[PDB]
């Protein structure tokens, strides 16, 4: 992977990967999230959106939608996902 | 642009609302040093990859840091090196280096340097494997 993300130079990715092989090793690094990140870096936001919500990130696609300032399709989004914390 | 300020340049693009004049406002905004009429610009112009740049950016200390990461970042390593010399501390250009992927530079840069033998020897490593490929 770094050295595709290498031979072509690519910044936002290589940083990605970065986050993934530090992340590997303690926490659980579901592909769900990196797959939804990965289609996200792209311009195809609703596939990104669909494979988040396919098996279980609807918080954090909620918050990583909201930093593209679209507050009412984030809205959209929360009316459905929940927040199991306390 | 270059005579009136930041939000009627704002309120006269929003009409025509074309890639290339909000490429050129983030620009300007980035270059004046100003992030909230960048990130505005940004989301206008629908970039998510701007966005996480941008998030990536506004967590830092220092002013020459996030000169230097922006001028790598636009296209230019070599302003980006430059100025890490200004401000010293060679690990980081270094780092930066590494991270690009260019593997002669840093070969060069730590020759006659420091000595590092375990980082000569690693980057040369990686030299020949990618002259090998």
């Amino acid at each position: 992977a770094r050295k595709c993300y290498t031979r072509i130079k690519k910044l936002d990715f290589i940083y990605l990967l970065e986050k993934a092989e530090k992340d590997f090793k303690k926490n659980t690094f579901v592909e769900g999230f990196y797959q939804g990140e990965i289609y996200a870096l792209q311009t195809k936001f609703y596939e990104a959106e669909n494979a988040l919500t396919k098996s279980n990130l609807a918080s954090q696609a909620k918050e990583m939608w909201i930093i593209l300032k679209e507050f009412d399709k984030a809205m959209r989004i929360t009316d459905t996902g929940a927040s199991p914390i306390n | 642009l270059y005579k009136k300020s930041m939000q009627e340049m704002f309120i006269v693009i929003k009409q025509h609302d074309n890639d290339c004049l909000w490429r050129v406002y983030a620009k300007k905004a980035l270059e004046d040093n100003d992030f909230d009429s960048a990130e505005n610009a940004f989301v206008q112009c629908k970039d998510y990859a701007s966005l996480k740049f941008l998030q990536r950016v506004r967590e830092l200390d220092d002013r020459e840091r996030q000169r230097a990461e922006i001028q790598c970042y636009f296209n230019k390593v070599e302003e980006a090196e430059e100025i890490y010399n200004k401000i010293e501390r060679r690990d980081l250009s270094i780092q930066m280096r590494m991270k690009l992927g260019d593997w002669a530079q840093v070969v060069d840069q730590i020759r006659e340097g420091t000595g590092q033998d375990v980082e000569l020897q690693k980057a040369r490593l990686e030299l020949g494997n990618y002259y090998a490929e």
